[PDB]
């Protein structure tokens, strides 16, 4: 059903980068792992939903 | 000759590089390059890069797991990291759609079978079904 | 030749049987299919 | 039973936090009361972390905010980390000295856990009487809101 | 040429979305029937989307396969 | 038999296996068989010894 | 008045075996932990893939495997365990197989824990298990398995 | 002359077709149609 | 024992041949991307204006086509290919059609590519491709396609 209904989506999951500065608490504002965001990110899964 | 290429035929050899840790470069389609490793330790996984550049002071490879398909390996080209050459400063590439005239003033078309060169830099190409060499000059290359 | 006959059972008894935990793993597997209809709007239909 | 399970995330100065609403529904003759505590080993929930390091708490060992179960993915600025340089304790999380001051994210598997916050539509009753030798009073099932 | 003009466009994008928070989070079955022994399977999860506006990052960078789309076999 | 089924494959719900070939061997001789038998008949060439 | 013994289904650990049987076409059956057993094969031609079938018996002439295309993974390899599908079979899911450590009863009365080095079946199909230092074969009820 | 037989089957193999996606254009078009019932509403009786 | 070369159906890429047939009246067929197959006409008579139908097949005495009035636009024209009625056909679908290029396998086991000049069709109704540079004509089989 859900296969049936879904649409092909890329599902990539969520994690803190190591770039988050140990003080303050928050982001470089530029690296490759995350762009300005706090939050990088794993490679992703291809995925129905 | 040049020593820019040395691919891998066989997948076994592949495996068996892998085995010995030794990173590999696999290429794409229109698409960026790839580092493939295996990962250290007790678990035994496949591990990717989207660098490229050498390690160094300055630059360090990020690496993550991801489930690489043979596919990828046995059809795409792959080489070991350590001795790839970037580029070969030539017009055209290896393996690329051209076309040329035969003996008998005859257009026909085909693919580069090997990239030559002198000692004074002057490149010479050799194409498909063409023993004789041919100038960079007589060569055309084929609009996609 | 000789007759086919049923003869006696053969499963053991088992007690306290616990219950089946899918297991995490970040390695691929591959998605047991089922073929069979599927359902469909009228786009066609939908224009007119 | 539980129902209409939530994982209501609100986001604020202080930070994150998790909060939501849960609907159970109990066995007969059960009298939860308030405050009451579940927990459904069956069910993992994915968290998210991120500590920091130095000289102190690589000796004392890492405090962690949840509970563990088993750990996803670990990393710091130097790539991933293997198990052959993390060891837990006591749902505290020890490193070597490699990492005396990077920075450690962790992707976290822990137990769904609930707390009987009120108690709804709290009793419900039966004179059971047929096929009985007398009159019988059974309390029905109670509804938790998690 | 257009040093000091203006430039406007109209540009279509790929969509996208992030896990704003999750809903109904578990459901599940003990499945035991025309099964060795009793099962624990979990059911679909509700997702609350939130689209990326604000912060926009390009589209993953998936691993191709080599295998040709649409390949004649004989 | 497939022509007739023009539009219809038989293939395993479970799995994407379609039967084969024999099997449609193994029916057709049971359907000239029962053939055979439904109009009085000897249908196939062959020798008799009477 | 017996059966010789029967050979076990080697578990293939080195993935170099592996990807070499695998290339030489030698069909490989994978026990996924999640979804079950599956076959996996090198397509034939010069249009070399991998392929996936689910058709999970020994191949006969009135039952022929389908095979569709998968891109198999090398951790899927790795992690799970591989069977050369010539060997792997129904014909002894053997409770006990060889290698492993079970506990038998010794004629003092005095359990002892022991690893079957041979195992081999009878006309009754039943399965006779060698255990060293001692020569008599034991039986299935006789032994028992301890486990963590 | 001769009889008409089935014969044997012509169609080849075909592994892993991708989808159809409709290419964006300014260029016009002609919207394929389907001649068929029309639904009404009777405005007499509405007036009634 | 064969039969003669057929003729591919020449794709029309400049806009005045095309005008000019249309003023002519001569029918035009227009693969449009989104939506099929559609034919092109001009109307007849002193109320000129142009006219579709997708009646698609050659006329035929018990298959009349139908005409409805369009107003088709030049972009239209432009940037989808159109073909002559009167050539365009399903007598030859060739996989491989003239001047495309494709890979064939030469008897010193070297795939070389080349484009196809001409083909011709036999008794069969095979597909003889000819290739410059060789005079033996190759089959559907051998050969192969390219693809950007
Ligand atoms: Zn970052």
């Amino acid at each position: 059903f859900i296969n049936d209904r879904g649409i092909k989506v890329l599902w990539e999951e969520a994690y803190f980068c190591p770039c988050l500065n140990p003080d303050t608490g928050h982001p470089r504002v530029d690296c490759p792992r995350c762009h300005g965001k706090g939050i990088a990110y794993l490679p992703p899964k291809e995925t129905i939903m | 000759p040049i020593q820019d290429a040395k691919p891998i035929d066989d997948i076994v050899d592949i495996m068996t590089y892998l085995k010995n840790g030794k990173v590999l470069r696999v290429k794409q389609d229109n698409q960026g390059d790839i580092l493939v490793r295996m990962s250290p330790g007790k678990h035994k996984f496949t591990e990717v890069s989207r660098d490229l550049d050498k390690e160094s002071f300055y630059y360090k490879r990020h690496w993550v797991l991801y489930n690489v398909s043979v596919n990828s390996l046995i059809t795409f080209d792959v080489y070991l990291d350590e001795e790839y050459s970037e580029t070969t400063k030539v017009k055209y590439p290896k393996d690329t759609i051209v076309e040329y005239t035969r003996e008998d003033q005859e257009k026909d078309v085909a693919m580069i079978k090997e990239i030559l060169t002198d000692n004074n830099g002057n490149y010479f190409y050799a194409l498909i079904g063409e023993t004789m060499l041919f100038d960079e000059n007589k060569l055309n290359k084929v609009k996609d | 030749e000789k007759p086919y006959m049923i003869g006696a059972n053969s499963n053991p008894n088992v007690i306290n049987k616990s219950t089946t935990y899918t297991t995490t793993t970040q390695a691929d597997e591959q998605d047991k299919p089922k073929y069979t209809t599927r359902l469909e709007f009228d786009t066609i239909d939908m224009i007119r | 039973a539980i129902q209409s399970q939530e994982k209501g995330t609100n986001q604020l100065d202080i930070g994150i936090l998790d909060t939501g609403t849960a609907i159970g529904t109990t066995q007969l003759e059960k009298r939860i009361s308030y405050r009451d505590r579940f927990t459904v080993p069956e069910v993992l929930m994915p968290q998210q972390m991120i500590y920091f390091v130095n000289k102190d708490r690589i000796k004392k060992g890492i405090p962690l905010y949840y509970d563990v179960k088993e750990i996803t993915y670990i990393a710091t600025q130097d790539g991933t980390v293997y198990e052959e340089d993390y060891e837990i304790k006591n749902n505290r999380l020890y490193l070597n000295e490699k990492y005396e001051n990077h920075t450690v994210t962790l992707k976290i598997l822990m137990t769904l856990r609930y707390v009987v916050s009120d108690i709804l539509k709290e009793s419900r009753y039966q004179y059971t009487k047929f096929n009985q030798p007398k009159s019988k009073f059974e309390n029905l099932p109670q509804k938790l809101l998690l | 040429k257009y040093e000091n003009h203006t430039v406007t466009l109209k540009i279509l994008m790929t969509l996208r979305y992030v896990v704003s928070d999750i809903l109904k989070e578990s459901r599940y079955q003990y499945t035991k029937f025309n099964q060795p022994k009793s099962k624990f399977e979990n059911l679909p999860q509700k997702l609350l989307l939130k689209r990326e506006d604000v912060i926009v990052l390009q589209d993953p960078y998936k691993v191709n396969d080599g295998i040709e789309e649409d390949l004649e076999i004989q | 038999v497939k022509a007739y089924m023009f539009g219809i494959v038989v293939q395993n719900p479970d799995t994407g296996q379609p039967m084969g070939d024999e099997f449609y061997n193994h029916i057709l001789e049971r359907a000239v068989g029962k053939a055979e038998r439904a109009l009085d008949i000897s249908i196939l060439p062959d020798t008799q010894h009477e």
